[PDB]
């Protein structure tokens, strides 16, 4: 229920973000060399439960 | 042959075949070379789409 403010989580949930998901510090976040489609459109993911 | 561009369309080999007589021209004979620039500046297209 973090409630954010568009234009910003590079501060407004500072590392919550595709930066930090680099890291990234809060450079980037950009365009665009190449670009390349990739839609790998399936996942191995799991479900609910383990307890 | 002739040949005349007016649609072109893959077809290599006219190409290919121009591409000889440049790769006999001299200009051209590290053909080959070139389809590597030219890789790149294919490349370069991937590169620049923003462009």
């Amino acid at each position: 229920g973090f409630n954010l403010k568009v234009k910003d989580l590079n501060g407004s949930a500072r590392g919550l973000t595709q930066a930090f998901a680099i890291g990234e510090l809060k450079n980037q976040l950009s365009v665009g060399a190449l670009q390349l489609p990739l839609q790998f459109t399936r996942t191995f993911s799991a479900s609910m439960t383990s307890e | 042959l002739l040949w005349e561009v007016g649609k072109g369309n893959i077809d290599p080999v006219m190409y290919a075949r121009l591409f000889f007589q440049y790769a006999q021209a001299g200009g051209a004979l590290s053909v080959d070379e070139l389809v590597n620039q030219f890789t790149e500046y294919h490349q370069s297209t991937a590169c620049n789409p923003e462009i």
